[PDB]
């Protein structure tokens, strides 16, 4: 018969396989089963789902607000008084805000985590459109952090690194960015800088190399390529 | 030898990643597919293999390493037991 | 469509505003069972020793065995990559590793898919034979 | 067994008998060593 | 002509002979990292530069970075190094609810030369352009010989008549650096909270891996590029 | 099959190797001769050597026999007129073929010019 | 079928049969008497555990299982498959065309024993692995069996004793 | 009597180096060794491939991993086993750091190592 093919809830969650188409102590098992079912490939505080699982599933199956509500509520009231959970929730919320295109909420959320006053001032300047001032603030923050009087997180490090480049792009510093991308092997940034600040397209000598780069970055198609 | 003792892709940046992983003797772990995969690419870039390696090479290498260690240990054991 | 990996070299997971995305990315690998790999790699050697002799090594022998494994890998790979580049290849394949393993170490792994003398040698041998009679 | 010894004895079966500036270094070296050992952990 | 060092070199002799001179190095030690006097960054105790600290424990010259010492012009005093050590060792993070308005002891020590240091010196001289190089390899041995003549001008050449005299001489010529003992043999609830934390970190790109030495390489590269571009612009 | 019984039966299992050769090679290797060593142990060692040689002979006779296009294998130069009559000749080729299975290389050049 | 007769009543995956076929193909490609005492002379004058386990299993077998076992016992690489076997083994690529039928029968006899030996060793390895933890055979058990079957008697390296030379040989023909 | 060339040459080279006598079967031993080495090297180079010079160099480099670790090499020359000098220097540093053993006049010349390391009960 096998060849031809709370109890109800558990059976549905993990008892059956859909590939063809409640004691508290037992809830964790159902949570694990639901996590397993959510991420299966064949597709296409009582109940807790990891923030990043919800984020990843929403970004692909159009469930933005459903995940955002839980993320913001957890931010308001953490489920577990731990640093790792708070970090993960904040990172997922920031990623969703950035993807959704809400600059104001992203900057506001990030301004509540930054420890350096220089980072806060840089973000404030970035919000209002003063790119050079924000770049200077980021440089000052990095220089201050070089000494080592007070520790800092890796998120702020990455934020400085990325936002300096963003401000440089907004300020049309393509000559610097081209060398930076060539040194750091940033293919997308290199292509963007070359498409703007050179004439490699006139002759095959450089066009062949540019096409080689394009076909190299074409294994992960996106609308911008 | 004395020096050994005293548009484009920046391949040196990728090659310098070989020294950012602990050795088996340092971590106390027998090498597996993941570690061998991490080791493969800098070697390929050193030799001018710009297309990397085949997807199925790391598993083959791990099997070969286990076979080699088993042979050495068997040879040692059979002479003293 | 087919799940696609991350390419470009910019990096993934950075909590910044440099978002860019693929139509369908591939789900990162994860496990929620309880037996981690960092612990199983610390029992793989014991499993092998159990296999051959059928802990069982002193602290000073396990160190040498781990050194052996490190040296074997960082040696076979070095030879095979240069051999692959010799014959005009831009990629490393199992055939090069197999050649090195079979000719330098006598190791054969199953399941992964002539010289003759020419006329001058024959002439010299004929001359010697004619002289010998 | 650093102090394990046998002796030469020609009257035995095998010929062997088995017995059956501030803070100058000299005055602060110990304190500095304690601090450095704490640093090295 | 030069004065040779004594048979046993001690911190007292060097610190008394070379008073009034600047120290060779100055190092500041903190809770989890250390730095040098004029350095901008920091070195963690778990980093490769940990090796230097070990030398500070053994009062040995750190030959593994000798080149870097020669580049900077570090002074030597009879082949030893004088080092001063400064000792400074002796809420709700990442929560939006937080408020905000914008919301030592001194030691002096001496490190003594070794044979690896002399080997390193000669090897470095062999590859240092000035003949081409400062030292030709075929002349290495001769040069070494002369150096030895300047380090051990006196030896104990009087013979002994019996084993008791040899025992007494071996007792009398003992050296502290070669008087150690043999080494030691080689040797080999919160669970629920940890499990919940691990479960809540599922599918995390970076935070999951952990369950940190900033070198600012990118910023230094950007500064170098900016300096080079400014120099190029100034030419035109 | 005990070792004690075998060593006690060493009277009937003595090999064809003279005692002088055994003593000479035992001394070269580092073992004092049977005046101080037991004669039975030396006899056992000589018997093992004889067995090894007989194995290497039985092979290479098999190789000679299966051999009875058509040119010799390079690297085994030897011989003269080739003997006479339909007799079996021990040649360098057969010995090399046989001993390659024991891990020995005996290859030479045929001519020197 | 061949695996089933050798005590493997499970359902092996594709990888296991693939690796077994690879090993058998490699062996086949690598592959009175002339040397008898009568050959000493120039004139010739005309003259004049496995079984016990199999028996126990057969006794334990039922009628239908016994019939299935008897039917499966007759599996062959070459029987009524001469052209298929010759194409598979690359006869023309390693030897002149059309070897006689006796060669084909001998190769059929040898391949069956190859498979049987491999299966019987892999089963023991699998059982020993199962015991220590407290389903069919998998590719790693076949790998271990192949590693065991490639070991040579100590007589073939006795002339390298006391030295630091590596032993290099050909593929052993089990 | 006939004698091949390169044999007279090897013997003259030996004489020029201060050897006043040698056995007759040294020249042919050397010639056969050269034959074997050439055959092995080029058989290796054949598989890595017409054969180029790069294949020959790679075959030689591969062979150099397990044999010929000798010769009369000097400063940073791979002779005597091929060990690096810095490694030997640090091994010497580890060894020479221990105090010399203390021996009384009554045990000078008569004391031996421990029972574990001597040949007792071997007959």
């Amino acid at each position: 018969t096998v060849r031809m093919e709370s109890a109800r809830l558990a059976y549905v969650i993990l008892g059956q396989n859909w590939d063809t188409l409640v004691p508290k102590e037992d809830r964790p098992d159902l949570e694990r089963g639901l996590v397993t079912l959510l991420t299966k490939d064949y597709h296409s505080p009582h109940c807790k789902i990891p923030p990043h699982v919800l984020k990843f599933e929403a970004k692909t199956y159009d469930a933005w607000y459903t995940a955002l509500h839980q993320l913001e509520n957890a931010a308001i009231k953490p489920e577990i008084d731990s640093a790792a959970v708070r970090e993960s929730n904040l990172d997922a919320l920031v990623d969703l805000y950035s993807t959704l295109g809400e600059d104001d909420l992203f900057y506001g959320t990030w301004r509540r985590r930054c420890q350096f006053v220089e980072t806060n001032a840089g973000l404030s300047y970035e919000q209002h459109g003063m790119w050079e001032k924000a770049q200077r603030m980021y440089e000052s923050a990095q220089i201050k952090a070089r000494t080592g009087v007070i520790p800092f997180s890796e998120a702020e490090y990455m934020l400085w690194e990325d936002h300096w480049v963003l401000c440089a792009q907004k300020l049309q510093q393509w000559e610097i960015l081209q060398d930076f991308a060539k040194h750091e092997n940033f293919q997308d940034l290199l292509l963007e800088c070359a498409w703007r600040n050179t004439e490699y397209w006139q002759n095959q000598e450089n066009r062949d190399q540019l096409d080689t780069v394009i076909k190299g970055v074409m294994d992960a198609p996106t609308p911008r390529r | 030898v004395l020096m050994e003792h005293a548009l484009k892709m920046n391949f040196d940046l990728e090659i310098r990643k070989r020294y950012a992983q602990p050795l088996a003797v340092e971590s106390g772990e027998f090498p597996d597919t993941s570690n061998i995969e991490s080791r493969m690419l800098p070697f390929c870039y050193e030799a001018g293999l710009s297309s990397g390696h085949a997807p199925d090479a790391a598993q083959f290498m791990s099997i070969a390493t286990e076979t080699f260690i088993k042979e050495v240990m068997s040879a040692i054991f059979s002479r003293t037991r | 469509p087919q799940p696609v990996p991350n390419i470009g070299g910019a990096g993934s997971g950075r909590p910044t505003y440099t978002s860019g995305q693929p139509a369908l990315p591939k789900t990162p690998a994860f496990q929620l069972e309880g037996e981690g790999e960092r612990v199983l790699n610390k029992k793989k050697l014991d499993e092998l020793v159990r296999q051959v002799c059928g802990n069982m090594l002193t602290p000073e022998v396990e160190e040498s065995v781990l050194n052996m494994a490190d040296a074997f890998v960082d040696n076979v790979l070095h030879q095979a990559c240069r051999n692959a580049k010799e014959r005009g290849s831009k990629v490393l394949e199992i055939r090069d590793i197999q050649l090195v393993l079979e000719r330098v170490y006598n190791i054969r792994i199953p399941g992964y898919a002539k010289v003759q003398p020419n006329s001058n040698w024959i002439k010299k041998m004929s001359a010697v034979q004619a002289a010998k009679v | 067994n650093w102090e394990d010894y046998t002796y030469v004895d020609p009257s035995r079966p095998d010929g062997i008998a088995i017995p059956s500036w501030e803070g100058a270094e000299p005055e602060t070296s110990d304190l500095l060593n304690a601090v450095l050992d704490s640093c090295l952990a | 002509t030069f004065d040779a060092p004594p048979y046993v070199i001690t911190p007292e002799y060097i610190l008394k002979k070379f008073a009034g001179h600047p120290p060779s190095l100055i190092v500041h030690l903190y809770q989890n990292h250390f730095r040098f006097d004029q350095q901008e960054g920091m070195f963690q105790y778990k980093s490769p530069m940990r090796i230097f600290i070990e030398h500070l424990r053994n009062r040995t010259v750190p030959h593994e970075i000798m080149e870097y010492l020669i580049q900077g012009g570090v002074p030597f005093y009879e082949g030893c190094l004088i080092v001063q050590v400064f000792d400074h060792r002796t809420t709700v993070p990442f929560s939006i609810h937080n408020h905000n308005p914008y919301i030592p002891t001194v030691y002096t020590v001496v490190l003594m030369p070794t044979a690896q240091a002399l080997h390193t010196d000669l090897l470095l001289k062999t590859v240092t352009p000035r003949d081409h190089m400062e030292l030709d390899p075929k002349n290495i041995y001769e040069v070494e010989a002369k150096i030895l003549l300047a380090t051990y001008p006196k030896l104990d050449l009087e013979p002994t008549k019996n084993a008791e005299e040899t025992i007494a001489k071996l007792e009398k010529l003992a050296h502290p650096e070669h008087s150690h003992k043999p080494p030691e043999p080689k040797v080999r609830d919160e669970a629920l909270a940890a499990e919940q934390e691990r479960y809540m970190l599922t599918l995390d790109e970076r935070l999951s891996s952990k369950l940190w030495e900033p070198r600012f390489e990118r910023f230094k590269l950007i500064e170098n590029i900016k300096q080079e571009h400014a120099e190029k612009k100034e030419q035109e | 099959a005990s070792l004690r019984e075998f060593l006690n039966k060493m009277d009937d299992y003595a090999p064809i190797i003279p005692d002088a050769v055994t003593n000479y090679y035992m001394t070269r290797a580092g073992l004092p001769p049977p005046p101080q060593t037991d004669i039975r142990l030396a006899r056992l060692l000589a018997l093992a050597t004889q067995k090894f040689i007989a194995d290497i002979a039985a092979d290479a006779y098999q190789y000679s026999r299966i051999r009875a296009l058509g040119i010799q294998r390079p690297g085994y130069g030897g011989g003269g007129q080739g003997g006479s009559q339909n007799r079996t000749v021990l040649t360098m080729e057969d010995l090399g073929m046989a001993v390659s299975e024991f891990g020995v290389n005996v290859k030479r050049s045929e001519f020197y010019r | 079928q061949m695996m089933y007769v050798s005590g493997e009543t499970g359902e092996p995956s594709l990888e296991t049969t693939g690796i077994i076929e690879d090993i058998v193909r490699q062996q086949v490609i690598e592959i009175g008497l002339p040397w008898e005492p009568a050959s000493f002379y120039s004139v010739e004058v005309p003259e004049r555990q496995r079984l016990r386990k199999a028996d126990e299993r057969t006794k334990a077998m039922t009628k239908e299982e016994y019939v299935t076992w008897s039917e499966f016992r007759q599996a062959s690489f070459t029987y009524r498959k001469g052209k298929r076997f010759r194409e598979w083994a690359g006869f023309g690529l390693v030897t002149d065309s059309k070897p006689s039928d006796d060669i084909i029968d001998i190769l059929g006899f040898l391949t069956f024993e190859m498979v049987q030996t491999l299966t019987e060793e892999a089963l023991k390895i699998k059982e020993q692995e199962d015991l220590h933890r407290e389903t069919p055979v998998e590719p790693r058990h076949i790998q271990e069996a192949f590693r065991r079957l490639q070991q040579r008697p100590k007589k073939a390296r006795a002339m390298l004793n006391g030295t630091k030379l590596q032993q290099r040989t050909q593929l052993k023909l089990f | 009597s006939p004698r091949p060339r390169d044999a007279r040459t090897l013997e003259l080279l030996l004489t020029a180096q201060g050897v006043t006598s040698f056995e007759p079967r040294v020249s042919q031993l050397l010639l056969d060794f050269a034959y074997r080495h050439t055959a092995a090297v080029l058989s290796d180079a054949l598989h890595l491939s017409s054969i180029t010079a790069n294949a020959v160099a790679l075959a030689i480099s591969s062979r150099l991993g397990y044999q010929f670790r000798g010769g009369g090499g000097g400063y940073y020359g791979g002779g005597g086993g091929g060990a690096s000098k810095d490694w030997m220097l640090e091994l010497a540093r580890e060894r020479n750091k221990v105090a010399l053993p203390r021996v009384l006049p009554s045990e000078w010349g008569v004391r031996l190592p421990g029972e574990r390391f001597v040949l007792s009960g071997v007959s």
